[PDB]
């Protein structure tokens, strides 16, 4: 009692039910999708640009003064120099993508400005040094040494003023008053790392005093020190710490040092593939070239796993400044920050809100202020009410965070 | 995340083992109950009989005294002890003090029994939640409930069991400011509320009423079938 | 998308033959376009000689830095860097570090700059066809449909509301929940009804093995998303590219982790995102890196639960629409007896009950086919319950 | 699906997810039928069992 | 696959019809009684439509096909009963006996003799027996008969009543969505004689139902959205009497037989206008039938309601004509000063405040042609009672400072300030009238025709502007006087002032622009009769345009009023009239494409659209007839704007591809005026497709061609967020895209989206889809922009006040007689429901909810609830009447 379908039994299904419009509606839909294809290969519009110039100015350029750049001009490569020798060159040079070579200089130069760690012009066949070139100054530093005013007010990161007061004492007081250090007989600290929960004010307290420095400031991408090519990131961190120590009163901000970090004084450090090239070179140039400097460097990360005790050996890094949560008055200050710049009611109170935000960051406090506005968009409103924020705190904190089972309450009132 | 002892506070101040007992309530059968003008009523959601057993031993509604009722959730092992204990206390009260037992006195006993049973290690708390209904205290209809934490508490309408949240939200839009007199109207409220059951088979409802002077009256599945018919009949007239 | 009879009616015969008429004519108009062009050109002397002044096998290179004295420093594909001249017809304004150029073989000089063209890997990941049906296809999810439409469609169609209060729109949205709930449906339905460029990336597309190919594509994918529209980037199952950041020194996990780090960086690049919306979707949320989940990066978290006994009525309404339903069935009974089957469960029931009618040789579907479909499909997972213990 | 790698596998996870997304991803492909055969039913993942 | 052992029916009906030639001769009983036992059992094994598998019907004909080929013909002595037993038993399996050439032989078993009453064994079965087979008859067999030989044999004679009872059987058995199978059957059978099929099907539908009318009622008009010419000619007049005879819903007469006015006969809807004057009960449906008859699709009805009942039943006419027009003024007077608007916003100009800090300083723009656009900060925002004493001082100084064409323009702006006004409009002009200047009075008195436009009462049929016209010995007094009165009486088809202003054409005073706008003025008036207008125009055409080969002042103005005099009829006689009338040289055969497709406003006539492409497609055409391919593309723009988005997706698919992305002077000069003519709601597909070709200005051409495409990129009404595109392009349009030429234009585009807050409905779609022209006022401007030199001198007559048919906006008012009700209305994204489960949900966007005068928007069928019954016309139309009834508790 299962039966399967014979060939005549197939024809019962396939016939019954609109046998006038079945294929009539179907092959029209079938060949139109064929026709969607047949337009597309028929169109095939795609064309090139290839970046030419208008022929008003290049026709005389396209004369023999292209061949004068073809055959007289050359195709010389660039490299780096390890070192030199005395009274005779015997220079040691890496292509580093090809091999390392022991070469000579060509006759067109003087042996003075062929110093170590320099870009030079290298012959294709005889590999002689043709022209010494600059280290490509300066997009390797000044493109992150922006020297530009950021749009962060001092009143934006209010509520954590004592952690600011730690950082205001460490950074500002030697850079503008190294006089009471002489009047008392002390020297300033020169190492501070930042760690703690994400979205706490790390980049804010960095950028607020980067706004209040009137001076050189450098922000450093953590993945920028990670490179594709082996032996390339160390060469970069060479060029950063050299040309930042040149001018005075500058700040460098390391950020997300998880990729370049890890305890190298402790059990691990079994790495050594282009991460340690960056790492061993920076800890080389962090001390050694810094007794009694002028440029302070700050690190910041979300993971306190990657603390190096060799960094925390004094001379490199001294102080563990971490950030915390606001008690209440810090939070009520922050709610006033993220709600003064939007269409609100003049009668809401914010101390009721920070009661409902026990363990929360200003990232979450900002998220509530945006979410409460989103409830005002749901209805036709243009100003927020009290209950707009009250639904937002319920939507943010009492939904995904560490409190559930609200109806079974009945033990506490 | 220590949830393995009952005498420990969380660092935000909780007792999770008390909180885990109330999750065991939510796997229990639903039961609702309102108080009326004179006649109180409660109803349960009875599960399907498995075709080969007697059904007089699946009792979910019991009476402690001659004038007070009881409906529970949770698990029947812990429910049987609390019922058997509270029958003694409402009887021993009558011996020591010659009155009948008020509905408020017996809920304080059940809550205090569940109270002192929480505090010591090696005493796993009662994972049930009770509904205590009785028009006993001198013609005054009352209904209370309990909680596995041991907090007795007074409502005017109630729902427990799986998906009681749907029923409690249903009653607030349904329990009128009009006190439903004409007590078949009040029974029609509960049968309509339990008609918003998790399944609403129609033949799976047991309602129990008390007209404040008689004994307990278990309804019959022909009279209860009459009230389900008029609910669908009056709902068709609303269109 | 107006085939609205949805049945065997002469309207859809009339509707589709209109569509056949306009596509045949647009074929025949462009057929006459490449036909009736008598041009027979002769190239200009300047253009013809420069095409012979350049090499015939031109090679693609990469700018690194620029010296304006008609010779600069470029890089090959292998990274060999050359002090080549740049010819004086290259339109010397497009030279920015990172732009792609064309090179010679003899002196490797910059023949001409190439427009910002990308690899074929990312061009596959750009959607050509609007896939499937609109919001009427899904069976009642409107609490969450109204969420995503505020975050994606409303800021594009009508960004008047936000400037009325000075509130920036949300940036990233994560869709999570049990599987078979409709996470992929809502991605397809948004990609149906939109004017944005919709990018389809699925998880482990993005992982390769040439030591830089991982973090290169993220820069290329979001360059394409930046240069094109107010755009939608849908990355699916990001749990395969993000979990809690361990850093074993072996060179297998780093290529994951370096790519994992730079995507989170290129997310908040903040240079000019230019309204690029990112939609992410997994099943489990607990095994995620908390650096992704935090606000500032992703603002919306959306649960897709096993719904209710109410929207099931709509899914059984939808998935039984195109079939000859017999008048003996009470589909509420199937919703009544069960509590935790999903939308993909319903569609499997609707196909299986149709197969049972073919077994006993019918077209209409009785109540009994749904009874046999429910027993056949469901009993493969249901394991573990304390019956008798509770009541 | 286990967690991230300390005792995590985390690489055939990527390969499984592509099997899970190249047959029910963004495009419902056609004329392709798979036949999968194994014992140990209770331990294979409940996302290719849906 | 355990078969065999229970195969009863593959054995005994395999043997007994095989023994039927063994028992036809020498067995008179077994010939008959085994046939009867075969026939009822085969009938019984098909009636349940839960066994489509039939144990005989695909079992017997394996030998039974060769049997019936030797049983039905070869018997040759067929009795009166055995034919009723053979053909009733053997015409059943023949769709499944035979393959796809069954279509010639559904008759070689059946039409030997149709046995009696074939539905007697085919009543309760839906279509498995013969109803699909009956459609197989009418598809191929009847059409080859009824191709030229409709009046024919049994294949028409009995087939008439055969299809009569079958069409009854679709609404008999289950009354399901097979109701719509009846127009599927009625229209395949005798496609051109559809009415001859429908005449029986009209009366059958009259007695069919009065509840199962309405979905078939809308099924017809959905098929009447597009058809062939003669089919759209046929089924639309079949559509008319069904709410007239079967039902009396009947408030769908006026607008939904304006559907049938121009195709079938103009007097036929006038007989339906007489059918309006028949069913005069009582007032409320009568009120709203005649609400649309003045300023929603046509005017000119003020001559037929001054008959013998002039008390209130025929005193609705003047109430319709100007009083509810003035009550519509009371919308913009009362209700819209309430919702948003004080008298002068004047600050879209001020919204260009942030520009002066963008890049240092400002105050660098001093171009005098920008002061043309300075008139529109006062000009466009003061529509609908933006009356301005001394806020016109920016006008009043610049009127008295320079710029004669701006003296005419600022004087023409005053008519837009007092729009839809008859109460005190001329008194505003008279104080600013007497400056005794050519440009001031010719702008002001042209604006007087704009003031009383849409009124058509006694203001000045020949009082003011005819006296202004006879002042002519000179400039624009000669020009500007004829334009405004023809603009005022465009809604009428009055003959008298047409003959007053025909000696303008007959003067032969050779002011070329005056004669050009003369064709524009008379074209706005009439769309039908008075062929002497077509005579009077072509006389001066052959006098002037023959003796020249020069500018489109000839070409853009003179043949256009011809097509405006012959708009909207797919008869293709008007092409035989006009194109054979102006048989001439090809620069006068530029006019060949005009009156051809001006008669082709909107339908599906795709065969015209291929001759709209294939004749002048590209040809590479070195600068001779390049205007003609633009104007051939211009007529592609319409016949696209009302199949209701069916071809609008195809139109944007074609014209984006093979035009601007594959074209020449056709694409990159002119082919963007489609998007300024196809829709003007705005949606980011095409609204962002234009800055693909605008931010790329492509400055190598005379870039004001592409900056013409800048201008009417903002030809989309209903104010939006598009300010981002315009103000940013104005910032790059200050220095570059030089302010000598288009600093007027960008701000003309900028100040046009926010014209008022409201009053944006100019888009030729009322109720659901009818035209209401409308087109005669808009289409002159897009014909006018070809291309340049009317940015300075001549087009300033046009570009300010070309299109002036804005009808009101909103469907919020209630008018229950005292006009006190508000409503509870519920606005939503428009209907999608065509045929689904009854009752069908009308819309889908339930969230927004208003009560009263809120907005119209693009996709809004706003409905209402709360048992107010909304009974009026049940479509909509913005002057609902709204009675009251609640008999459902
Ligand atoms: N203490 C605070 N005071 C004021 N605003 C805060 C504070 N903490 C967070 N915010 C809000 O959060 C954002 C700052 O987050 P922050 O830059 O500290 O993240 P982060 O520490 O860089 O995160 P991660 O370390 O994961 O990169 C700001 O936009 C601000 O609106
Ligand atoms: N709410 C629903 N309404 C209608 N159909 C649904 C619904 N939910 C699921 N389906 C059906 O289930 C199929 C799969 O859903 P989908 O894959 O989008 O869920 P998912 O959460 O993405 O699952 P996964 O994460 O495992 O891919 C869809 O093709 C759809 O037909
Ligand atoms: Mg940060
Ligand atoms: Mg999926």
């Amino acid at each position: 009692p299962i039966r399967a379908l014979d060939e005549g039994d197939i024809a019962l299904l396939k016939t019954y039910g609109q046998s006038t419009y079945s294929r009539q509606i179907k092959q029209v839909e079938d060949d139109i999708q064929q026709l969607l294809k047949k337009i597309n290969e028929l169109t095939g519009i795609k064309e090139s640009d290839t970046g030419l110039a208008p022929p008003a100015l290049w026709d005389l350029a396209a004369d023999k003064q292209t061949l004068q750049s073809e055959q007289p001009l050359q195709v010389a490569r660039c490299t780096k120099i390890i070192n030199a020798d005395s009274e005779d060159p015997k220079y040691i040079i890496n292509v580093k993508q090809f091999a390392k070579f022991v070469v000579d200089l060509s006759d067109q130069v003087a042996p003075t400005d062929i110093e170590e760690g320099m870009r030079v012009g290298v012959d294709r066949n005889k590999y002689q040094i043709h022209i010494p070139l600059p280290p490509k100054i300066d997009p390797t530093v000044t493109m992150m040494q922006v020297e530009e005013k950021p749009d962060v007010t001092y009143s934006d990161v209010g509520g954590c003023k004592e952690q600011i007061e730690k950082l205001r004492e460490v950074v500002e007081t030697p850079l503008l008053h190294p006089e009471r250090f002489v009047n008392l007989g002390i020297e300033p600290p020169k190492g501070v790392l930042l760690f703690g929960p994400p979205g706490t004010g790390k980049t804010l307290c960095a950028r607020a005093v980067a706004n209040r420095t009137d001076a050189c400031f450098i922000r450093v991408i953590g993945s920028e020190l990670v490179q594709k090519y082996v032996g390339e990131g160390a060469r970069m961190v060479r060029e950063l710490f050299e040309m930042a120590r040149t001018k005075k009163a500058c700040l460098i901000f390391f950020d997300e040092i998880d990729a370049i970090g890890g305890a190298r004084f402790d059990d691990g450090a079994g790495g050594d593939n282009e991460v340690q090239r960056t790492m061993l070179e920076l800890i080389n140039q962090l001390d050694g070239f810094d007794p009694r400097g002028n440029i302070k460097v700050l690190m910041a990360t979300n993971r306190p796993d990657t603390l190096d005790p060799a960094l925390m050996r004094p001379g490199r890094l001294d102080r563990k400044i971490e950030f915390s949560l606001p008690d209440l008055e810090g939070r009520t200050h922050i709610f006033k920050i993220h709600a003064r710049s939007m269409s609100v009611e003049r009668d809401i109170r914010f101390e009721l809100l920070a009661r409902l935000c026990p363990n929360s960051t200003g990232a979450e406090i900002r998220s509530v202020c945006t979410e409460a506005g989103m409830f005002a968009i749901r209805a036709r409103r243009k100003i927020a009410t009290e209950k707009d924020f009250l639904e937002a705190v319920n939507k943010v904190i009492k939904s995904y965070a560490k409190f559930s089972a609200t109806p079974r309450y009945m033990t506490y009132n | 995340s220590y949830d393995r002892a009952i005498t420990v506070f969380s660092p935000d101040g909780h007792l999770f083992q008390v909180e885990y007992a109330q999750e065991a309530v939510k796997k229990g059968s639903t039961a609702v109950g309102v108080r009326g003008r004179d006649i109180v009523v409660l109803g349960v959601e009875k599960k399907s009989v498995a075709k080969l057993q007697d059904e007089r031993t699946v009792r979910k509604i019991c009476a402690l005294d001659d004038n007070v009722c009881m409906a529970f959730a949770g698990l029947t092992a812990d429910a049987r002890i609390v019922i058997n204990r509270a029958r003694v206390e409402c009887q021993s009260h009558r011996l020591t003090v010659e009155d009948p037992v008020t509905v408020e006195y017996i809920t304080r006993y059940i809550a205090s029994l569940k109270q002192r049973y929480t505090q010591s290690n090696g005493r796993r708390p009662f994972g049930i939640s009770a509904l205590i209904v009785g028009f006993d205290f001198d013609g005054t209809p009352r209904l209370y409930q309990t909680d596995p934490s041991g907090t007795y508490h007074a409502w005017k309408a109630n729902a427990i069991g799986r998906g009681a949240k749907s029923v409690r939200e249903f009653l607030e839009k349904n329990y009128t400011d009009e006190a439903i007199e004409t007590d078949d109207l009040t029974i029609k409220l509960v049968i309509k509320a339990l008609l918003e059951v998790v399944q609403s088979g129609g033949k799976n409802i047991e309602l129990a009423v008390m007209r404040r002077d008689q004994s307990l009256k278990i309804l019959n599945p022909e009279e209860i079938e009459k009230y389900v018919a008029e609910i669908e009949k009056e709902k068709e007239e609303n269109e | 998308p107006l085939v609205t009879p949805h049945t065997q009616c002469r309207l859809k015969l009339l509707k589709l033959e209109r569509i056949k008429d306009y596509l045949l004519m647009e074929e025949e108009f462009i057929r006459n376009q490449e036909q009736m062009k008598p041009l027979e050109e002769k190239q200009e002397e300047e253009r013809s000689k420069v095409d012979d002044l350049r090499g015939t096998p031109m090679s693609v290179g990469t700018l690194e830095e620029i010296i304006d004295d008609n010779h600069a420093i470029v890089s090959t594909s292998v990274g060999s860097e050359h002090y080549v001249s740049i010819l004086s017809f290259v339109d010397k304004d497009l030279l920015e570090p990172g732009c792609s150029v064309l090179l010679n073989h003899k002196v490797h000089a910059v023949i001409g700059v190439l427009m910002d063209d990308t690899d074929p890997l990312v061009t596959v990941m750009k959607v050509e066809k609007a896939p499937q049906e609109t919001y009427a296809d899904i069976g009642g999810l409107d609490n969450q449909i109204q969420e995503i439409k505020e975050s994606v469609e409303l800021p594009l169609t009508h960004p008047e509301y936000y400037e009325e209060m000075g509130i920036k729109p949300p940036k990233g949205v994560i869709l999570y929940g049990p599987p078979g709930t409709g996470k992929t449906l809502l991605a397809k339905a948004v990609a149906n009804q939109t004017s944005a460029t919709f990018l389809r990336v699925v998880g482990s597309e993005l992982i390769q093995k040439y030591l830089g190919d991982g973090p290169k594509l993220v820069r290329e994918l979001f360059r394409v998303a930046e240069e094109h529209a107010p755009s939608i980037v849908f990355i699916d199952e990001i749990d395969a590219i993000g979990t809690k950041r361990y850093d074993s020194n072996s060179g297998g996990e780093r290529e994951i982790q370096r790519t994992m780090l730079e995507l989170l960086n290129q997310l908040d690049g903040f240079d000019s995102r230019g309204d690029v919306k990112v939609i992410m979707a997994t099943n489990r949320i607990e095994t995620l890196d908390p650096a992704l989940i935090r606000p500032g990066r992703i603002d919306r978290k959306i649960e897709f639960p096993l719904p209710d006994e109410k929207t099931k009525k709509r899914i059984f309404q939808i998935h039984t629409s195109r079939m000859t339903l017999a008048d003996d069935v009470t589909l509420d009974d199937l919703i009544m007896a069960k509590d935790d089957l999903s939308g993909a469960d319903i569609k499997a029931i609707c196909t299986e009950a149709g197969l049972m009618a073919l077994r006993e040789r019918r077209m209409k579907v009785t109540n009994e086919d749904f009874k046999k479909s429910k027993e056949n499909v469901l009993y493969k997972k249901q394991e573990g319950t304390p019956e008798g213990l509770y009541l | 699906r286990l967690e991230g790698g300390s005792g995590g596998d985390s690489e055939v996870q990527r390969t499984m997810l592509e099997l899970l997304n190249q047959l029910d991803g963004f495009e419902a492909t056609k004329n392709i039928k798979v036949i999968m055969a194994t014992n140990r039913i209770d331990i294979l993942d409940s996302a290719l069992l849906r | 696959m355990e078969e065999g052992g229970r195969d009863k029916a593959p054995v005994q009906p395999q043997q007994s019809p095989a023994a039927a030639p063994g028992g036809t001769d020498e067995k008179p009983s077994g010939k008959e009684r085994r046939d009867a036992g075969d026939k009822d059992k085969e009938q019984e094994l098909s009636e349940e439509d839960k066994q489509l598998q039939d144990e005989l019907e695909m079992l017997v004909e394996r030998l039974g096909e060769k049997d019936t080929s030797l049983y039905r013909p070869a018997l040759e002595e067929l009795r009166r009963q055995i034919r009723s037993s053979t053909t009733s038993m053997t015409s059943v399996p023949k769709p499944l006996k035979f393959l796809r050439p069954h279509y010639g032989k559904l008759k070689e078993i059946y039409e030997n003799m149709a046995p009696g009453e074939n539905k007697r064994f085919a009543a309760d079965i839906i279509s498995v027996l013969a109803m699909t087979m009956s459609g197989e008859r009418e598809c191929l067999k009847y059409r080859l008969v009824g191709s030229q030989e409709e009046l024919a044999s049994w294949g028409h004679e009995y087939v008439r009543h055969l299809a009569g009872e079958v069409a009854k059987e679709w609404q008999e058995l289950d009354d399901a969505e097979k109701v719509q199978r009846e127009p599927l059957l009625t229209l395949v059978k005798e496609i051109v004689p559809y009415n001859m099929a429908h005449n029986a099907e009209h009366e059958a539908c009259d007695l069919l139902m009065e509840i199962e009318q309405v979905d078939m009622l809308e099924k017809d008009i959905d098929e009447n959205a597009y058809a062939k010419v003669c089919l759209y000619l046929t089924s639309c007049v079949n559509y008319v009497p069904e709410p007239e005879n079967s039902a009396l819903l009947r408030c769908a007469l006026g607008v939904f037989r304006k559907f049938s006015r121009f195709p079938e006969a103009l007097r036929l809807a006038l007989m339906l206008n007489d059918m309006e004057l028949v069913e005069d009960i009582f007032t409320s449906c009568k009120d709203v039938v005649v609400q649309k008859q003045m300023a929603f699709m046509l005017g000119r009805h003020g001559v037929f309601l001054e008959l013998s009942e002039d008390v209130e039943e025929y005193e609705d006419l003047t109430e319709i004509m100007s009083n509810v027009q003035l009550n519509s003024n009371f919308l913009a007077l009362a209700r819209e000063l309430d919702i948003m608007e004080p008298k002068v916003p004047d600050d879209i100009y001020k919204t260009h405040l942030e520009n002066n800090r963008f890049g240092g300083s400002g105050s660098q723009v001093d171009s005098a042609r920008m002061n043309l656009a300075s008139s529109f900060v006062n000009g466009f925002v003061n529509a609908a009672f933006g009356q301005d004493k001394l806020l016109t001082d920016d006008g009043n100084k610049w009127l008295y400072k320079n710029k004669d064409h701006g003296m005419l323009s600022a004087a023409a702006s005053l008519g837009m300030i007092l729009l839809w006004d008859v109460d005190g409009g001329l008194t505003q002009i008279d104080k600013y009238l007497y400056s005794s200047e050519d440009y001031i009075k010719s702008g002001a008195l042209l604006a007087c025709g704009i003031v009383n436009s849409g009124v058509r009462n006694e203001c000045d049929p020949a009082l003011a502007l005819l006296s202004d016209y006879v002042l002519h010995n000179s400039n624009t007094m000669r020009l500007g006087s004829i334009f405004g009165l023809g603009l005022a009486y465009a809604g009428s088809n009055r003959e008298d002032v047409l003959t007053l202003l025909l000696p303008v054409m007959g003067d032969s005073k050779s002011s070329m622009e005056v004669a050009g706008v003369t064709a524009l003025a008379c074209g706005m008036i009439a769309v039908g009769s008075c062929n002497g207008d077509v005579t009077s125009t072509i006389l001066q055409t052959i006098m002037e345009k023959s003796e020249t080969e020069l500018k489109d002042t000839y070409a853009r103005w003179l043949p256009l009023g011809l097509g405006l005099n012959h708009l909207g009829k797919g008869e293709a006689i008007e092409a035989i009239l006009a194109a054979l009338e102006v048989v001439s040289e090809p620069f006068r055969s530029f006019a060949n494409t005009l009156v051809d497709v001006c008669a082709y406003a909107g339908s599906g006539n795709v065969l015209k659209v291929q001759q709209l492409l294939h004749i002048c497609s590209e040809h590479f055409d070195s600068k001779e007839k390049e205007e003609d391919k633009d104007k051939k593309e211009k007529k592609d723009k319409d016949k696209k704007e009302a199949p209701a988005d069916m071809g609008a997706h195809q139109g944007v698919a074609v014209l984006g591809i093979a035009l601007i992305a594959m074209g020449e002077e056709i694409g990159a000069e002119m082919a963007l005026r489609t998007f300024g003519h196809l829709l003007r709601y705005g949606e980011p597909t095409l609204r962002r497709a234009v800055p693909l070709a605008l931010a790329l200005i492509s400055v190598s051409n005379p870039r004001l061609n592409i900056l013409d495409t800048l201008s009417k990129f903002s030809h989309d009404a209903d104010p939006e967020v598009s300010y981002n595109s315009i103000f940013a392009m104005g910032m790059v349009g200050s220095g570059t895209n030089n302010a000598r030429l288009a600093a007027m234009l960008r701000q003309l585009a900028q100040y046009h989206a926010k014209d008022p807050n409201n009053l944006f409905m100019v888009r030729l779609a009322q109720g659901l889809t009818h035209l209401g022209k409308g087109t005669l006022t808009l289409c002159p401007y897009h014909s006018d922009r070809q291309l340049m030199s009317q940015v300075a001198v001549a087009g300033l007559l046009t570009v300010l006040v070309s299109f002036l048919d804005v009808r009101n906006i909103i469907l919020g008012k209630s008018h229950y007689v005292l006009y006190g009700l508000v409503a509870a209305m519920q606005p939503r994204m428009l209907v999608t429901f065509d045929e689904e489960l009854r009752p069908l949900p009308v819309s889908v966007r339930v969230g927004q909810a208003v009560d009263v005068v809120g907005q119209a928007g693009k996709p809004k069928t706003i409905t209402g609830f709360q048992t107010h019954t909304t009974p009026v016309l049940l479509a909509h139309g913005e002057r609902a009447e709204l009675a009251t009834e609640e008999f459902l508790p």
